[PDB]
């Protein structure tokens, strides 16, 4: 809980708990005790909410597909849906095991396959690369329910690179990557229907679970262009003759006059 | 220069007439395209001594190793195996050394 | 020209006056040299493996023939030596030849990540294992040659997890 | 008063503030639970370990910030260089030191911050990774020229706009970050000790840049009365309980 | 609290300010 | 959980622990505390997921039929899968207990008819021959359901062979029969639809589970012609004049030029 | 049987002797009671001290023979060469390794010795220092090219005659040096272990030479039966112990 | 650890090096 107020008289003091330094690069601890004259008040409010388990782990939504032939393929990545990704944009390493659920308004039978990293997928429904030996599978009626299965965290570190600041070739080379993009890949999905009835329409609701969040950052203060990418320049006219004009599209309303707000 | 595939096995039959293949290498130019000295490569040495193998010029950077017929390939008497290694060398001079190893099928 | 036949796995050394680098072999258990053997036939069906290689050298030759080879492995990130003068500063061992055959380079585990992903990239690569002549190959004739074999095999800190399936097995046909 | 002593240097302040220490761990040794190689890492230890102070920088009216990368910065200053180029990985905690001063006539302020993983964004436009001579300038730091539509738009280079701390997030949210403030008027210097912030134990000192110091001039100088409208900026930065390990030839061409 | 999979990824959701506002020496 | 790394100063010995012999046919016990200088690594990855349970148990797709006239029959086998028969073909004597699920999407009111081995089959749907006695069946609705049933191991024997080098009849015989093929059947799976509803497809996914391999081998490093044929060499193109003309289909990439990749 | 092994790099042998301890001290870091410059000094320890095998020379019929300097053959070989650069002074000693293997129809000798402060003479006649470049000739080594009236004299050549050891002292004395013989008939190596012999704790890396390995081939090489009438012989050194200090700039230019 | 269908046979999964890698006498 949070802690109760303490009771505080009027205070003549020397050392002032107000004049503190920004330079510093530490917050000030004042409470309102030594501003005002507070009241015991017996406090009991809960950040509970707030913990990085609680703020995270809400199953949001990670993408969406569509089955063209009876067959779709999703990559997993949380850089497509600009409200999660911010989320995660919080904190530089995150290491959680993930929680998948599949929403899908087909009807029939439709089988997921998790693709390994290394490995390839099938190409198309009736492949011969769905009949596989080893890459775990998961079949399904989408009436009567919702398949889901925990992913656990596979890494190739201590953590998730929300944020990387580094290449993968050395100096030289030509088609280095910059980013998150080679540090890690989780696999993909490849969804087919073996019936004809339902929709197309399949989302998939990822819920990290087991978080441990390693590094505060600013939040995320424009909106995102591409994915694996972190500009933010948007170019919204390719075709007409301001192509090269970049809007910036923040979040930061302006006011007709300070001192008056 | 870099011999291409040769480290290598050959095969050639016992009762073979003079001119018969037992394998085909190029070379690469190490990236500057000095070209080959013209009577390059060659056959420095054998395994246990040996002629008949010359190495002739197909069309381009191809090569071929070829018996010459002036020595007889008797496998029912020896030697069965030979080893020569090729010597290519360029303008410019950076010589390479490869090893072919050329056996004697038992043709019946 | 070999592949298919029992010589694609001698290659033949000689008696050669300048230092050579005789053979390369990416350490990538995705790349043909291992996805074939038993180490790596069994590393390919797992995404991510982490632990320490050993590589068995031969020599096939006579009696009589000896020599010094520098077997090293340049660690990740390192490129490929193209020079003794720059593979000896990796890890390397230098083996003599007489009255025992065979000699081991353990692979040690140098890596940032703690796995090391099967299907070899760029950002997780494994370096290279190059083979040098350390001093020659002397044999008893002046045009003698030597056959040089390798086995690979795993520690006992070598694992593997995320089990898929392998790379190394199709099926186009159907069986009847 | 202060006093900063780190092999072969020395580092003395007289108006400087309680130094910063980043995320409250200091620059440790990589624990024998914690390591994933196997060879035995290196120690320089004193000649590793001192204080190579960067170029000084001219910090004028319209000057809109510099950032240096680490441990980029210090790929040619002495030893530390050396090992960064002679060995496959390496781990260093580092002690930035930031130093400017002008008078008691002079006013402004700045805020120093270090970023971990500070990914930078493109100059605009088209997807394209920024080009890897962009992000590793080197100890000659990046002059961050402001925001604009003329900035030129080639090789992936990287956002210049330092409102948005050329990643896209807000300046002013930065002190999120271990940071500090220069403000002339009360302090002419800053410090901060980083511990090795990653998440694998050690990678390669050439591919990745752990940290990244960003220095941002807040309010503009105003000079006064005085004919002085520009003051130099130092950065002197120093590993501290660095270790390098996976010794191969220099990574050099 | 029983873990009906017997494993531990596959539980449910798991359970000092000052390493921020006060990073000083 | 794998072993430790032990710290290793220089050492200057005359029992050289790298010298060893590929000859004697034992593999070189050489850790890396051998050849350079170690530090101590507290090391706890598992090689659980590569224990023969955990590597085989994974109910991969053992075979696929095609409901005609609301029926179809397949005799159990894992020989016509070539990826589940790879990893099986690495041990030479197999025991498990195998567990049978049926994805089949069929809808209406399917039936399974496990014929253990020695009797007649149902030859069709509707035939005399469903209404049995003993032999073990299983009625299902697709939709709401998967069906799962273990076999036991149903042996002659106290393993499976994955390989047998030998005959059932003796020598002068005409029709000997080389293989595992007469060495063991599981009996055979007979499906019928009452209903008319559904598609014909129907896969049978089988789980070894209490597995107990008994004799590795070199995995088969050639793609399969055969059932219970281990032959390899192809004969692709039978109508044209070449059809004595036989492809090899192994997978041993060549490289241009050794010493160089 | 035989195998080395310092960091990063292990020296394997099978046909070799007793390894020579020179004067039967172990290589050993410089204690307090005999130090002399206050700061303190630094240690690689894993990328300093390896098996750096210098190039390889070809024994032929008439070879003279080689002399190596030391440490001048690894001033760029790794780290340690970089430490040799970047340090006021420095101390190390020494673990020589000399590999030469023909067959056993060959035949010869080499007296492979490890000369301290093997101060050359000049090539002759005018009383004239040696020049700097030539007792400094790095890892290449130096062919001896033995004696004769038409050497070169012209910028203080070192002299060529193997037989006084180049220096005015008779070879066959030579053997009170720490040494060994390479009989092609009964061992195919050497291995001597020398320590930091010097009378002062630590000197300048590049100035000073405090060794120098010397490969006389005693008794020329004989083909008999075979085709091969040259044999390479190559130097593998690794330094050990190896400490320097007094940090500073790069003493190239 | 609960066997619903009282069998052994419908359990679900159940759990030295050197008899390769050194067969030696």
């Amino acid at each position: 809980v949070v802690p109760d107020t303490k009771p505080s008289g009027p205070q003549h003091t020397t050392k002032p708990s107000i004049l503190g330094a920004m330079e510093i690069g530490a917050s000030s601890n004042a409470t309102p005790e030594s501003t005002i004259e507070t009241r015991y008040v017996y406090n009991t409010n809960t950040n509970a909410e707030a913990d990085v388990e609680m703020f995270l782990g809400r199953s949001a939504l990670w993408g969406k597909v569509t089955l063209t032939r009876q067959y779709a393929k999703w990559e997993i990545n949380f850089q497509e849906q600009a409200h999660i990704r911010k989320k995660f944009e919080f904190f530089t390493y995150l290491r959680f095991d993930m929680e998948v659920t599949i929403v899908t308004n087909n009807k029939g039978l439709m089988q997921i396959m998790f693709v390994p990293p290394g490995i390839d997928h099938p190409e198309t429904h009736d492949d011969r690369k769905w009949d596989s030996a080893s890459n775990p599978s998961v079949f399904f009626q989408p009436k009567s329910g919702f398949p889901r299965f925990t992913i656990p965290f596979t890494g190739l570190a201590s953590a998730y690179y929300m944020f990387y600041d580094g290449y993968d070739k050395p100096k030289g080379s030509d088609n280095n990557e910059y980013g998150i993009a080679p540090t890690n890949d989780m696999g993909l999905l490849c969804f087919r229907t073996l019936d004809n009835s339902g929709g197309n329409d399949v989302k998939i609701y990822v819920k990290p679970k087991h978080i441990t969040a390693w590094v505060p950052r600013p939040p995320r203060a424009t909106q995102y262009t591409h994915k694996y990418s972190t500009n933010y320049h948007y170019k919204p006219n390719s075709s007409g003759p301001d192509e090269h004009v970049l809007k910036d599209r923040h979040f930061i309303k302006t006011r007709p006059l300070i001192s008056s707000a | 220069l870099h011999l291409i595939l040769l480290p290598a096995t050959g095969n050639v039959a016992e009762n073979s007439p003079p001119g018969t293949s037992v394998h085909k290498f190029s070379v690469k130019l190490s990236a500057s395209l000095s070209p080959v000295i013209p009577g390059f490569p060659q056959i420095v040495n054998s395994n246990p001594l040996t002629e008949a193998f010359r190495v002739n010029w197909l069309s381009g950077t191809y090569f071929e190793v070829v018996t010459t017929g002036m020595e007889q390939l008797d496998f029912e008497t020896g030697p069965n195996i030979f080893d020569l290694q090729i010597y290519v060398k360029d303008e410019v001079g950076v010589t390479d050394l490869q090893v072919l190893t050329v056996q004697v099928t038992d043709v019946n | 020209g070999e592949v298919g036949k029992v010589s694609m796995y001698y290659i033949t050394v000689t008696k050669k006056t300048v230092t050579e680098r005789i053979l390369v072999l990416p350490l990538e258990m995705s790349n043909t040299l291992f996805a074939t053997t038993l180490l790596g036939e069994v590393l390919n069906y797992y995404a991510n493996w982490s632990g320490s290689i050993t590589i068995t050298f031969m020599c096939v030759c006579d009696a009589f023939s000896t020599g010094k080879f520098l077997v090293a492995y340049t660690p990740p990130g390192g490129k490929l030596p193209e020079d003794r003068k720059q593979a000896m500063l990796g890890v390397h061992i230098i083996w003599d030849l007489g009255l025992q055959s065979s000699c081991t380079i353990v692979v040690p585990w140098i890596s940032s990540g703690f796995y090391r992903r099967t299907k070899a990239d760029s950002f997780t690569h494994g370096g290279y294992v190059s083979l040098w002549y350390q001093t020659a190959f002397v044999p008893p004739v002046s045009g003698g040659t030597g056959s040089i074999l390798a086995t690979c095999s795993a520690c006992p800190d070598m694992s593997v997890r995320m089990l898929r399936d392998s790379p190394m097995m199709e099926q186009k046909n159907e069986l009847q | 008063l202060k006093q900063i002593t780190i092999g072969n240097s020395t580092i003395t302040t007289q108006d400087s503030l309680h130094t910063v220490l980043a995320y409250g761990e200091w620059p440790t040794y990589l624990s024998d639970i914690d390591a994933t190689s196997v060879d035995k890492p290196t120690h320089p230890e004193t000649s590793a370990d001192r204080f190579y102070t960067l170029d000084s920088v001219e910090w004028q009216v319209g000057s809109h910030g510099w950032w240096w990368k680490l441990p980029d910065a210090l790929k040619d200053m002495g030893v530390f260089g050396q090992n960064m180029y002679y060995h496959s990985m390496g781990r260093s905690g580092f002690i930035i030191h930031t130093q400017c001063n002008a008078t008691k006539f002079h006013s402004g302020a700045l805020i120093v911050a270090v970023i971990p993983e500070h990914q930078l964004a493109y100059v605009g436009g088209v997807k394209v990774n920024v080009g890897y001579d962009h992000t590793h300038p080197g100890q000659s730091g990046h002059q961050i020229r402001g925001p604009s539509q003329s900035n030129d738009r080639s090789g992936g280079k990287p956002d210049e706009d330092p409102l948005f701390n050329c990643n896209g997030t807000l300046l002013g949210n930065i002190t999120i970050f271990p940071h500090q403030i220069i403000n002339l008027r009360t302090n002419n210097s800053s410090t901060i000790v980083v511990p090795y912030i990653n998440c694998v134990p050690m990678d390669n000192m050439l591919k990745h840049n752990n940290l990244s110091l960003v220095i941002i001039p807040l309010v503009p100088l105003r000079p006064g009365s005085s004919g002085i409208n520009s003051v130099p900026i130092t950065v002197t930065i120093a590993p501290y309980k660095s270790e390098f390990s996976g010794a191969m030839e220099a990574q050099r061409q | 609290n029983i873990n009906y999979y017997k494993d531990s990824a596959s539980s449910g959701l798991s359970r000092d300010p000052s390493k921020f506002t006060q990073p000083l020496v």
